[PDB]
RNA sequence: CUUUAAAUCCUUUAACGAGGAUCCAUUGGAGGGCAAGUCUGGUGCCAGCAGCCGCGGUAAUUCCAGCUCCAAUAGCGUAUAUUAAAGUUGCUGCAGUUAAAAAGCUCGUAGUUGGAUCUUGGGAGCGGCCG
C-alpha cells in the first residue's frame, strides 16, 4: 500500500522537492513510473473506458482470443491521455491499459478565437494527426458553440478541457482505436508550432539533476 | 387573388442524433428543474438562442468603426438587456456568445412566479399561470411562454377576478355552502 | 500568452531549440540539455556559473549536432576565431 | 482540378458533364428507359386486381415458404408481383379483388430473403390491412 | 352583450358541468446500429420477424400473446422524388504501380499557359527616426 520508488523521478518526487509536473514538462523528463501524476494531480482526474475488441490468432487447436482494451484519461482542466493493452484477462487489460493511459500524458495550451478576453476555451490554430489513413482536423470555434465532432472525441475534448472544436475527418472512421490515436496526435501536436506568442529566446533556468545530484550522490546507490 | 399572408416559420428544429444518452438527460434534467411539458419547449429556446448566437457571429465577422455593425450590435445590446437575462455590468457585444439556455428559461413567467414567492411548486406555478388567477399591469396572462421584461417585473399580483387576491369565491366553495344548507335545511 | 488584463495565462514555456529555433514537445525525448564549463579567467580553474545549450531530435536523427555545437561555442567565445 | 489555368471554363464544364454522366445514379435518375422500366412509373402507389396468389421459395440461409399475391395492374396493365406482409392476412385477400401495392423502401429493388418480388400490399377492399390485423375493422363481403 | 348586410369565428358574462376525471393519449420498437428485460406461456427452419448483418432445427435478451419498458407525444409510422450526410462528381476539395482507372509511340492545327528589366528620393511642419 505503500510506493516505493525505483529510479531517481520517483524519489525526487516523493522527498517533497519537486514542485509539480509543469518543469518536467519544460525539460522533457522521460516519464516512466506510474503514480508521478498520482502524486502531482489531485481527484480531479476521471476515467472511462472507450471500446473493448476482441482480436484471435488461428491454431490448429481451436483459436485464442485476447481482449484489446482502449481507454480515454484526463482531468477536464487539464492533460489528457490514451492506453492501449492486449492480455487474456478483461481486468488485467482495463489495469494494463489505465497503468498505460497515466504513462502517456502530454500538455494541451489552449487560445482564444478574435478577441482575447476571460479565460482560454478552443485550439490555438489548425492542427491535425494522422497513423493509418485516418486524418483529423481541428479548427477553432468561437466561444460556447460546442464541440461538434464524432462521441470519441466529443469526449476526448471533454476531458481535454476544450470547449469549442471544428473536426473534419477522413478515411476509415470506423476503426475506432486508429481514429483515437489520430485524434490524440492532433491534439498531441499544440506544443509543436511556432508561433509570433513564442517568438522570444527563452531563458534557461537549472535543471533538476544540476540541483538534485548534491541530493540524489547520497540518497540512493 | 386573395388578401391572405401565408408568412409562416418553423420555431422548433429537431437534432440529428435521435438517441443519446447526454442530451436527453440534460433536456430531461432542464424539464424538471424548470418545469417544461416537453421538449418542443426547449429546442424552441436553444433555437432562439442559436439565432442571436448566429446574429452574434454575423457581427463579429464585420470590423469596427461601421455604422451598420455598431447600430446592430447596440440594438441587440439594448434587446437582450431589455428582455431582463443580462446584466448592465457587461454590456458588450463580445458576451453575447457567453449565454446559457438557463439563463434564458430563467426570464420565462413559470420561474418568475414559482421564484417571486406567490407559488409554492414549479408545476403548481404553471397551473396557477393556466389557471387566470394572476395579471400584470391590469392584463391577465394564460400562458406560461412568456419572457418577462425587466421594467415590468414588480407589478405582478393576483388578478381581482380570482379568489385568492381578493374576488368572487370560486364554484365548489359555494357548492359545499349550497350542499351543506340543503342537508341543514 | 498574453491578455487584455496584462496577465500570462499560459501555464507554463517550453523551450526553444538553440540550433534549429523551433520548440521542443514534451514527447520529444531526444533533446540534449549540453551543459558546457567555462574555464577560469586567470590559470585554469573553474569559475562556478554554468553556460548551457539546447538541441532538437531531428537534427541528432540527420546528424548535423557536432556542427551546431562547434558554431554557439565559437560564437559564444569559446572555441577560438582560427580553430 | 487539373485544368487550372485562368481562362479555362468550358473544358471544366463539358468534362464535369461527362464526369457526371458517368455516374450510375445520375443516369438512372436522368434517363427515359428507367422510368419506362419501372411498372409504377413515378408512382408512390398503384392500384391492380388479383389473378392468382403463389407463394415463392425463400434464399440460402433461411427456410421459408413466403406466400405473395401476383397483381396485374389498372393503369398500365402488366403482370407484377407483389407481397402481402404480415402474418395470417392471405386469406383476407382474394381472387379478382381491388388491392393496393406499394413498394417496400430499397427504391424499386429486391429486398431481404424474397427473390424478384419488389413490391408490397397496404389496402384491399379499400380497407387497410392494419385495420385487418389489429381486428379495428371488418372485410366487407 | 359584442362582431358581421342578421348570425355562425373569437372575447366578455349570468346558471349547470370532475375525485377510479370512466370527461378513458395514441404510434412504433426493445441483439447491434439506436434510447429500451438474459420476464413468462405457444409453434419449435413451420407459421413468421427483419431497411443491413441476421433471428427461427424441442430451454428464442428478435416469431405469436400478458405485465414491465423506452421516443415524440395530439401526434406517430410507411411508400415515392429531393437535399445535408457525399472529400462516392472533388472549382474550394478525389483517384490513375498493386483496390476501377496514363491512349503503343511521336509530330501537329484549334484550346490553355508563358523569363527578367522602364521613378528612386526629399523638405517645410503637427512630435518624443516615424503613425
Amino acid at each position: 500500500k505503500e510506493w516505493l520508488p525505483v529510479t531517481k523521478l520517483g524519489r525526487l518526487v516523493k522527498d517533497m522537492k519537486i514542485k509539480s509536473l509543469e518543469e518536467i514538462y519544460l525539460f522533457s523528463l522521460p516519464i516512466k513510473e506510474s503514480e508521478i501524476i498520482d502524486f502531482f494531480l489531485g481527484a480531479s482526474l476521471k476515467d472511462e473506458v472507450l471500446k473493448i475488441m476482441p482480436v484471435q490468432k488461428q491454431t490448429r487447436a481451436g483459436q485464442r482470443t485476447r481482449f484489446k482494451a482502449f481507454v480515454a484519461i484526463g482531468d477536464y482542466n487539464g492533460h489528457v491521455g490514451l492506453g492501449v493493452k492486449c492480455s487474456k484477462e478483461v481486468a488485467t487489460a482495463i489495469r494494463g491499459a489505465i497503468i498505460l493511459a497515466k504513462l502517456s500524458i502530454v500538455p494541451v495550451r489552449r487560445g482564444y478565437w478574435g478577441n482575447k478576453i476571460g479565460k482560454p476555451h478552443t485550439v490555438p490554430c489548425k492542427v491535425t494527426g494522422r497513423c493509418g489513413s485516418v486524418l483529423v482536423r481541428l479548427i477553432p470555434a468561437p466561444r460556447g458553440t460546442g464541440i461538434v465532432s464524432a462521441p470519441v472525441p466529443k469526449k476526448l475534448l471533454m476531458m481535454a478541457g476544450i470547449d469549442d472544436c471544428y473536426t473534419s475527418a477522413r478515411g476509415c472512421t470506423a476503426t475506432l482505436g486508429n481514429f483515437a490515436k489520430a485524434t490524440f496526435d492532433a491534439i498531441s501536436k499544440t506544443y509543436s508550432y511556432l508561433t509570433p506568442d513564442l517568438w522570444k529566446e527563452t531563458v534557461f533556468t537549472k535543471s533538476p539533476y544540476q540541483e538534485f545530484t548534491d541530493h540524489l550522490v547520497k540518497t540512493h546507490t | 387573388p386573395v388578401a391572405r399572408s401565408w408568412v409562416c416559420r418553423k420555431t422548433y428544429v429537431t437534432p440529428r442524433r435521435p438517441f443519446e444518452k447526454s442530451r436527453l438527460d440534460q433536456e430531461l434534467k432542464l424539464i424538471g428543474e424548470y418545469g417544461l411539458r416537453n421538449k418542443r419547449e426547449v429546442w424552441r429556446v436553444k433555437f432562439t438562442l442559436a439565432k442571436i448566437r448566429k446574429a452574434a457571429r454575423e457581427l463579429l465577422t464585420l470590423d469596427e468603426k461601421d455604422p451598420r455593425r455598431l447600430f446592430e450590435g447596440n440594438a441587440l445590446l439594448r434587446r437582450l438587456v431589455r428582455i431582463g437575462v443580462l446584466d448592465e455590468g457587461k454590456m458588450k457585444l463580445d458576451y453575447i456568445l457567453g449565454l446559457k439556455i438557463e439563463d434564458f428559461l430563467e426570464r420565462r413567467l413559470q420561474t418568475q412566479v414559482f421564484k417571486l414567492g406567490l407559488a409554492k411548486s414549479i408545476h403548481h406555478a404553471r397551473v396557477l399561470i393556466r389557471q387566470r388567477h394572476i395579471r400584470v399591469r391590469k392584463q391577465v396572462v394564460n400562458i406560461p411562454s412568456f419572457i418577462v421584461r425587466l421594467d415590468s417585473q414588480k407589478h405582478i399580483d393576483f388578478s381581482l377576478r380570482s379568489p385568492y387576491g381578493g374576488g368572487r369565491p370560486g364554484r365548489v366553495k359555494r357548492k359545499n355552502a349550497k350542499k351543506g344548507q340543503g342537508g341543514a335545511g | 500568452m498574453q491578455n487584455d488584463a496584462g496577465e500570462f495565462v499560459d501555464l507554463y514555456v517550453p523551450r526553444k531549440c538553440s540550433a534549429s529555433n523551433r520548440i521542443i514537445g514534451a514527447k520529444d525525448h531526444a533533446s540534449i540539455q549540453m551543459n558546457v564549463a567555462e574555464v577560469d579567467k586567470v590559470t585554469g580553474r573553474f569559475n562556478g556559473q554554468f553556460k548551457t545549450y539546447a538541441i532538437c531530435g531531428a537534427i541528432r536523427r540527420m546528424g548535423e549536432s557536432d556542427d551546431s555545437i562547434l558554431r554557439l561555442a565559437k560564437a559564444d567565445g569559446i572555441v577560438s576565431k582560427n580553430f | 482540378g487539373k485544368c487550372r489555368g485562368l481562362r479555362t471554363a468550358r473544358k471544366l464544364r463539358s468534362h464535369r458533364r461527362d464526369q457526371k454522366w458517368h455516374d450510375k445514379q445520375y443516369k438512372k435518375a436522368h434517363l427515359g428507359t428507367a422510368l419506362k422500366a419501372n411498372p409504377f412509373g413515378g408512382a408512390s402507389h398503384a392500384k391492380g386486381i388479383v389473378l392468382e396468389k403463389v407463394g415463392v421459395e425463400a434464399k440460402q440461409p433461411n427456410s421459408a415458404i413466403r406466400k405473395c399475391v401476383r397483381v396485374q395492374l389498372i393503369k398500365n396493365g402488366k403482370k407484377i408481383t407483389a407481397f402481402v406482409p404480415n402474418d395470417g392476412c392471405l386469406n383476407f385477400i382474394e381472387e379478382n379483388d381491388e388491392v393496393l401495392v406499394a413498394g417496400f423502401g430499397r427504391k424499386g429493388h429486391a429486398v431481404g430473403d424474397i427473390p424478384g418480388v419488389r413490391f408490397k400490399v397496404v389496402k384491399v377492399a379499400n380497407v387497410s390491412l392494419l385495420a385487418l390485423y389489429k381486428g379495428k375493422k371488418e372485410r366487407p363481403r
